[PDB]
């Protein structure tokens, strides 16, 4: 079937760094 | 000449500088630290149905990289996003606001590749900044060019930035070192001066 | 002065112990090497609901890293594990029962940061030993502190650790460097006298 | 003795060797490049049963790794692939067919390892080519052993390569540093000479 | 839905090593 | 249930490098 891809966005600011 | 004491010093200060993820800049471009691709706005991926993953014996799908990748630090030979032909474009919305002061790009060496040639390698670039995330015109930040002949990760200041600041850069990639069928691009990193 | 000859030797054996997992101790902690995370024995993960992973425009989850990232080598900012505030614990199976000798903690370090500070960095910490799996009181084995202005990865030595062994250990983190919402861990490792 | 700048040149060439996956020279059995393991002509793998996923408290598999991990860089204490007893073998299919002219092996250092042994670690090795994809009889190209006593990477040059080529080699483990249950290979890389 | 976490538990001794 | 493992075999030629 169709290549998949995950697509990661930031939807609600900055991660814990 | 130079004392035992001194080398020790010169020694431990090379493998700080590379153990700080080379070049000791901090990434807005960076995945994990809070950036992203806006998928939309990339060239669309090259795909050659080749890498064939299956389970039990079960054909699953081909397996080629996403423009993600070149937001992460794994870069090792075919860990690179491809797009067709000498020309393409990826934009980041990256994990803060800055004023940036300069890009890095890198490709992998000739010594890892087969007869010392990198022609997919991205040549002459331009990086462009947009004011919000959903804006039709950039403005240009400066023009460069990845030199096949010089060292894997290349950084480039540019010349006078402005005050102006950005959460949304564009890489945009105008030729390649000559590889007729597409261009690959490794890792791309921003660095610049955030809010304090 | 020195000689080449020396140049060499001192680079050589500097890259060898950059090449040993940078300080050569073999670490029980390692979940690859057969340590894990006792899930129910660490703190409540922070999560921010920020990280969207999405699948043919289908929003699927948000990815937030476990505990188990702490006994990973991939510091990079961001794969870290965070709880709410500057007090918390992660409690480690070990891969083998041993006398443990020293701990080592690291974090990023400032020059990849933004504002060259580490807030989130831990500060004030305690080691404790559980004698099997399932006990309720640990055994007190050392209090250190990880120093923002020190090396980005920090050995600390038992002073005169006893006889006795444990294969489950506990990291508790007393404060921190003064983050107002978490604190992130990186990587944590423990080292020590195994059976022979 | 010797200057400052030789000083700065010898380190700066050190670390350049260091980062060209430390050896310099280009891996046709690196599967991200394009090689790939043949799951049929390799060892059963080894698998103890022990490492177990689980989601939601839902035990799902237990995990271990293929022979796909020997073509991949990530060499950390039980990154690696294992079959039963001293003698095993795997084959790839390398993603450009060459005359091969040397191979490396590694293994992880004594200094990451429970009282400073690797008895697991491959011993005596044949290596063989093998002229098409679906052929009977391959060509020894060379005997080798690894040294447990040696440097953690080893890299064996053929004394004096034919000019046949081949896609398809064979690493044929014949006897290992005494582990009496298995033998664990973390990374195979073959060098050659592609077309051009 | 609710985040997901693979959980990683050795219950048979050391892997190979 | 069984040990999954993914395999990956290249059917068409090298990826992009
Ligand atoms: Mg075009
Ligand atoms: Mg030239
Ligand atoms: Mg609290
Ligand atoms: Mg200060
Ligand atoms: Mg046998
Ligand atoms: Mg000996």
């Amino acid at each position: 079937p169709r290549t998949p891809y995950l697509v990661l966005s930031y939807v609600n600011g900055l991660p814990p760094v | 000449g130079v004392t035992e004491e001194q080398v020790h010093h010169i020694v431990k200060q090379a493998l700080q500088r590379y153990s700080e993820d080379r070049i000791g800049l901090a990434d807005y471009a960076l995945e994990s630290g809070g950036a992203s691709v806006i998928s939309t706005r990339c060239s669309e991926t090259y795909e050659t149905k080749t890498a064939l993953l299956s389970l039990f014996g079960i054909p699953l799908w081909y397996h080629s990289q996403s423009p993600r990748v070149i937001l992460q630090p794994d870069v090792h030979p075919g860990n690179c996003w491809a797009f067709q032909g000498p020309q393409g474009f990826a934009v980041v919305r990256l994990s803060a606001r800055i004023r940036p002061t300069a890009v890095t790009l890198e490709h992998v060496p000739k010594a890892l590749s087969p007869n010392s040639t990198i022609s997919s390698a991205p040549k002459d670039f331009a990086i462009f900044g947009f004011d919000e995330d959903l804006q039709q015109e950039g403005t240009l930040l400066g023009k460069f060019t990845y030199d096949q002949d010089g060292e894997p990760i290349q950084t480039f200041h540019f010349q006078a930035p402005t005050m102006a600041t950005y959460q949304v850069v564009e890489l945009r990639i105008l030729t390649n070192w000559g590889h007729p069928e597409y261009t690959c691009i490794y890792r791309f990193r921003v660095h610049g001066e955030p809010a304090h």
